[PDB]
């Protein structure tokens, strides 16, 4: 739900002009949304794998 | 104490010649019993159209009685001592052999050298081995590896002499008359063609003067004593298919022209061969087997077995192999036994290597055990490379074998060459000839 | 040289080396295990067990010893009888101490897994099949149920019934009760004695003694008939001899061989076999004959083995029959006892030329005996055997209560009272 | 965890592939070049102009 | 492998098996793993009372999430009383994949 | 003393890992076999018989 | 056994005639001719 919130804002984001508070906005979720899928989620599944004893 | 050192304390065979041309030899071995006999070069392959059935025709006829000892008085010498005769017959070899006690050697040279000099074809002996051999082709007929191995080499020989049957065609066995019978032996069982082999508790210097006193009455030379001839044979790639329903099982042979017997490349030939292996449903190894073919059939139960073959003649051969299956499964079989052939022309790995050197090794030492198939190595290798080839010369050529000689031998032999095809039973799933000829060759090397 | 090296260990185990300078070896362990020991709840434990030797032990997988047998290119078999078992090893001479690990593996130690042992019942009816496909070995099977009723009687197969049924419980219990020290022998043919000894001290934790004693088996003078679809008729017809190991038995193997025991030449009419003579005066039609000795060691059996057509074959059992009569009642010369001492002679040095023959008979002197004796002692036992015994024996058949077995059309096959 | 490149047998994995591939990295200098009318190796050689 | 830690982190195991819920709907841990070729391989090894007892306790479950309920409070599975009856069967037959890759490149 | 097979007749059953199965000794016992059609039948669960038992190497 | 190949020599090429060898030789020529009888095909259907 972190990913799905992301991708709101950068369709809010995209209707925007290209302006003071829309450029550190519109970069740094640019930067989660690809942190989320590439290294966010394996390393959490991994911890959840050790809190189950298996 | 060693492998190699237990390959030079192997006793060596002493060879001799007499003036004849017979050649006489022998390996002692220090035990009480001995097997003695005759090798000879002749066979079907010698055979023309008109006595195709002559030389099987004798060895029937050999143990019946002779000019010294007539009718069953051969028998009852043999048995009293405790002895045994044997004989077979195949395309281009001939062998009589006793196995006795080695106290009774005079006596058993000397059953041995009447047998094929003044053997006595008579007439009344002849009209009743007609109806044994009629007989025994009725019960050929219900072998069926067999049968198909019949047909794989009137296929790839097929106007040669070397497509003929040993046993010869029924209206042959009907008519062959007692005065072809002693041309047959005129002409083919001639001392330079002879060879008196002996294994067991033997010494050689007393075989040589058993064979000066038996056997120099040979005639050495002939009359106009004009050279064999020998005609080669040449392969074709063909097929022929026999279709019959009613057999529970099918059965398929398939084979691509291999080297001679003094050929080279038959030592890589066998390693190779060893890596595809053989396979049977009694088994106990099953899924775990080192052979991919044998893994896959016994996993999806494929067949119930196959094997690989190395045929070798003097100047040609067939290099290939059989299985057994049901009429839903040929397809698959075919599939994957032609997939390993262009798995070794290609991409042959060194660990595959060193276990089918090792295998190879194992079969050649287990062969030589007993008086029996030491004296049958020894009267057939004089016939076939003019001398004996030792156990330690053997292994020196199994040792310069590695995975890129492999490589470069089984792509002369296999890859996109025309294969000889034989099929026998319930075999409409068997491929059409374009599509097994277009699995000689890859897409990609 | 170095003709055998014999010891016994203070377990009771036997070791027996013979030095080749061979470029093979072979090893074997031989059980007083099989059939014999089998009861009515577990008929069928030992040809499974028989089956099982490439499953999972505790010192190796069922990947590891197919894949390392294969990778020197050595070989493993069983081998089985009613009163023995036999595990063979055999490869070149410097790859036979990781192959003598293997073997010890699977008899010491092994683990039947419940999906692996289930896996392996259908591999039964395989093997059964195949084994029955020659009429020979059904004959002979219903011809042990005919004689005993007990410890004897038991088939090499397991019944029909019993197929799928066979629990990993009793494979665990079979192998605790008769695979035990006291009743097991080693042998060695390319090793050196002190290599097979340290390879003894490690199976000796467990099985220390003697694990369960057989029942003595008790005649039945029972038969069984077959009617099938087969062409021609086999039969046999039997009386209780001998033991194995006593001056009797070797009465009844000279008398086999003046009666006739096999061929000589091929394809010869066999002159010298009273039986074959005797049967082919009157029949003129395709048949054989021989006479049949199975010893075993607290019983015999001895008698005659017909092969005929239907339509012949009560004419072929009662002129073979009537052929032991007259040697019972002193129709023997003393060309033909020498001549039957010397194919009794050779048939036993021929049979000891090989390697498998060789270690086959040493092995079973060892269970039975618990010595080796030269075949120059054998050779004069034999000698021993006077005309006196040979009619003895003949006497002991003729006046003995008959067995019988037969199978295929019996239309004309007479009754074991007629 | 793919491992399975990393091996001391399959080492001649690629040793008896690559003798295929010796102009194979650069047939599409040799072969594209014959349809993208581009002078690519049209200067290499005065085979063609 | 801290000792100091035993049982802070054993707090943490057993607030995650409350905040999970599969024992909500009656199962164990080995009901929920995902079945590949190793775990298919393992179910076919189990002793018949076990298979028995995995195959309702999954249809009882499904049954529970097409009505969209839950189990009573005092029918929930406990946290120590959890059984791993499939990870002894699951540990042997992953041993035997990696002796078959180990082969196969040396 | 000795073996079954010395004194030829009771038979034996054979398993092994890389060959085939083999009943018995004396049980194929010829000159059934020169005395006309004897035949061995076609079979379903068919077994090689020579079985690379006696192969040259 | 009484089964045995036709004649098949008015379908035979000339190399193969003879009936005593040609066995192993002459057949890289004999196949190198009806490959070159397809490979102009597919730089005829390349273009
Ligand atoms: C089909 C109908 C739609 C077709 C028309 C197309 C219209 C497309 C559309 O506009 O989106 C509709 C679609 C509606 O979703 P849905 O498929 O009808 O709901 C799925 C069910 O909840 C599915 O049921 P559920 O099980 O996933 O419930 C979700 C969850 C949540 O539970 C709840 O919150 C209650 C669910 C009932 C809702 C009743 C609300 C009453 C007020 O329930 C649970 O927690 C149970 C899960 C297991 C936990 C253990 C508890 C045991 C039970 O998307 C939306 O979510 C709304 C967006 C509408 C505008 C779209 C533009 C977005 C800006
Ligand atoms: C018509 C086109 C003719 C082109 C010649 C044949 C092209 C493939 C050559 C085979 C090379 C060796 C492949 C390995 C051997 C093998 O068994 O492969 C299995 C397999 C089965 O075919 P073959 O057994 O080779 O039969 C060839 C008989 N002369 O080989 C294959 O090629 C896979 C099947 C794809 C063949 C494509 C069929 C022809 C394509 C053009 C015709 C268009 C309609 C046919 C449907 C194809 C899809 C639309």
């Amino acid at each position: 739900w972190m990913l799905v919130a992301d991708l709101i804002t950068l369709t809010w984001i995209g209707g925007q002009p290209v302006e003071h508070p829309f450029i550190i906005i519109g970069q740094l979720a640019s930067i989660l949304y690809f942190l989320i899928i590439l290294v966010l989620m394996p390393i959490t599944s991994i911890i959840e794998n050790n809190l189950l004893k298996w | 104490a060693t492998y190699a050192q237990a390959l030079q304390s192997v006793p060596e065979t002493q060879v001799s010649q007499l003036d004849n041309g017979l050649r006489v030899a022998s390996e002692q071995s220090s035990q009480p019993t001995c097997t003695v006999g005759v090798w000879i070069d002749a066979g079907s392959r010698y055979e023309n159209e008109k006595n195709n059935g002559a030389g099987y025709f004798v060895e029937h006829l050999a143990f019946k009685g002779t000019k010294n000892r007539p009718g069953s008085a051969l028998e009852k010498e043999v048995e009293s001592m405790g002895a045994h005769l044997n004989a077979y017959s195949t395309r281009e070899h001939t062998a009589y052999y006793i196995k006795a006690l080695s106290k009774d050697l005079p006596k058993a040279v000397e059953l041995l050298a009447d047998i094929v000099q003044n053997c006595s074809l008579e007439d009344s002996q002849i009209e009743k081995e007609r109806d044994v051999i009629l007989q025994e082709l009725q019960e050929n007929d219900s072998s069926m590896r067999d049968v198909v191995f019949d047909y794989l080499h009137a296929t790839a020989f097929q106007g040669t002499p070397l497509a003929q049957s040993v046993e010869g065609p029924s209206e042959n066995v009907r008519k062959l008359s007692r005065a072809d019978l002693t041309e047959y032996v005129s002409q083919h069982y001639k001392a330079p063609r002879m060879v008196l082999a002996a294994a067991g508790g033997v010494e050689h210097r007393q075989l040589l003067d058993l064979a000066q006193k038996h056997f120099s009455s040979l005639s050495g030379t002939y009359v106009e004593d004009a050279v064999p001839a020998f005609t080669p044979c040449r392969f074709t790639g063909s097929e022929i298919r026999h279709r019959d329903d009613a057999l529970p099982l099918a059965h398929v042979a398939i084979a691509v022209e291999g080297p001679g017997w003094a050929n080279p490349d038959n030592v890589p030939l066998q390693v190779a061969n060893a890596i595809i292996g053989h396979y049977d449903s009694t088994y106990g190894g099953g899924t775990h087997m080192s052979s991919t073919l044998a893994s896959v059939a016994a996993t999806r139960k494929l067949c119930q077995s196959f094997q690989t073959f190395n045929i070798c003649y003097a100047e040609t051969g067939l290099l290939g192999a059989h299985f057994v299956c049901d009429n839903m499964s040929i397809d698959d079989m075919m599939f994957f036994l032609q997939g390993q052939w262009m798995r070794l022309c290609t991409s042959a790995t060194e660990s595959e290597v060193v276990r089918g050197k090792n295998i190879l090794r194992n079969a050649l030492v287990s062969h030589l055990d007993g008086t029996t198939p030491v004296c049958e190595d020894i009267g057939r290798s004089l016939l076939t490379y003019g001398r004996r080839i030792p156990l330690a010369e053997w292994e020196s050529r199994i040792a310069e074998v590695d995975a890129s000689v492999v490589r470069e031998v089984c792509s002369k032999y296999f890859y996109d060459q025309c294969p000889a095809v034989a099929g026998l039973g319930p075999i409409e799933q068997l491929p059409d000839y374009n599509r097994i000829r277009s699995g000689m060759f890859w897409l990609r090397f | 040289p170095q003709d055998l090296e014999f010891t016994r260990l203070p377990n009771g185990l036997v070791i027996a080396s013979l030095e080749n300078y061979a470029p093979a070896s072979r090893i074997g362990l031989f059980i007083k295990a099989g059939s014999r020991y089998e009861d009515s709840n577990n008929l069928g434990t030992s040809h499974l067990l028989r089956l099982a030797s490439s499953l999972t032990t505790k010192g190796a997988s069922s990947f590891k010893i197919t894949r390392g047998i294969e990778a020197v290119g050595g070989k493993l078999s069983v081998t089985s009888t009613r009163e023995s078992m036999a595990y063979t090893v055999e490869c070149l001479r410097d790859d036979i101490e990781i192959l003598m690990e293997f073997l010890l593996n699977v008899t010491a130690a092994p683990e039947f897994r419940r999906w692996e042992v289930a896996a392996l019942q259908s591999q039964l009816r395989i093997d059964k099949a195949v084994a029955f496909q020659n009429p020979q070995a059904q004959v002979l099977e219903n011809l042990h149920a005919a004689a005993y009723r007990n410890a004897l009687a038991n088939s090499l197969y397991c019944p029909d019934y019993r197929i799928g049924k066979v629990t990993p419980d009793q494979l665990h219990y079979y192998v605790q009760n008769h695979f035990t020290s006291a009743r097991m022998a080693l042998i060695g043919l390319g090793v050196s004695h002190p290599v097979l000894k340290q390879v003894a001290e490690r199976f000796l934790n467990m099985r220390g003694g003697l694990g369960l004693s057989g029942a003595k088996a008790k005649y039945r003078g029972g038969e069984i008939r077959d009617q099938n679809g087969d062409s021609l008729v086999h039969a046999a017809l039997v009386a209780e001899s001998a033991a194995t190991g006593s001056a009797e038995a070797n009465a009844f193997s000279v008398l086999q061989h003046v009666l006739g025991a096999g061929p000589h030449v091929k394809r010869g009419s066999n002159a010298t076999s009273s039986l074959y003579q005797a049967v082919a005066k009157g029949v003129h039609q395709p048949f054989d004959v021989s006479a049949f000795n199975a010893s075993y060691s607290d019983s015999g059996l001895f008698g005659i083995y017909t092969i005929s057509q239907a339509a012949s074959a009560g004419d072929v059992i009662k002129s073979a029959y009537d052929q032991v009569k007259a040697i019972a009642q002193g129709n023997l010369s003393n060309t033909d006892v020498q001549a039957a001492k010397n194919k009794l002679k050779a048939g036993y040095l021929m049979s000891v030329e090989s390697s498998e023959g060789f270690l086959d008979e040493v092995g079973s002197q060892a269970l039975v005996a618990g010595s080796y004796m030269q075949p120059s002692t054998v050779l004069q036992q034999i000698d021993s055997v006077a005309d006196a015994d040979v009619i003895n024996a003949a006497k002991k058949f003729v006046s003995g209560r008959k067995s019988m077995a037969a199978s295929g059309n019996l239309g004309h096959t007479p009754f074991v009272d007629e | 965890m793919l491992s399975r490149f990393l091996g001391p047998r399959y080492r001649e994995l690629a040793r008896n592939w690559i003798p295929t591939a010796s102009m194979w990295g650069a047939v599409g200098a040799v072969g594209l070049v014959w349809a993208t009318d581009w002078r690519l190796i049209l200067d290499w050689v005065p085979y063609i102009n | 492998a801290v000792a100091a830690s035993s049982k802070w982190l054993e707090g943490i195991r057993k607030w995650y098996y409350n905040a999970a819920g599969f024992n909500k709907l009656g199962l164990m841990r080995d009901d929920t793993i995902y079945e590949d070729d190793d775990v298919k391989e393992a179910i076919r090894r189990l002793p018949e009372n076990l298979y028995n007892d995995r195959v309702f306790r999954i249809k009882r479950a499904l049954d529970l999430t097409m009505r969209q309920q839950i189990l009573p409070k005092e029918q929930w599975t406990k946290y120590e009383e959890d059984k791993f009856y499939l990870e002894p069967y699951l540990k042997e037959v992953i041993r035997e994949r990696k002796e078959r890759e180990e082969w196969a490149k040396k | 003393m000795l073996s079954v097979a010395s004194r030829s007749g009771p038979f034996a059953p054979v398993l092994s890992a890389t060959s085939r199965g083999v009943a018995g000794a004396l049980r194929p016992l010829v000159q059934a076999a020169l005395p006309a059609t004897s035949e061995s039948p076609v079979l379903d669960a068919k077994r090689s018989f020579l079985c690379r038992e006696s192969l040259s190497g | 056994t009484d089964i045995r190949v036709p004649d098949f020599s008015d379908y035979r090429r000339a190399e193969v005639l003879d009936s005593t060898k040609s066995s192993k030789e002459s057949s890289d020529a004999r196949k190198g001719f009806s490959y070159l009888i397809t490979a102009t095909t597919t730089v005829g259907v390349a273009y």
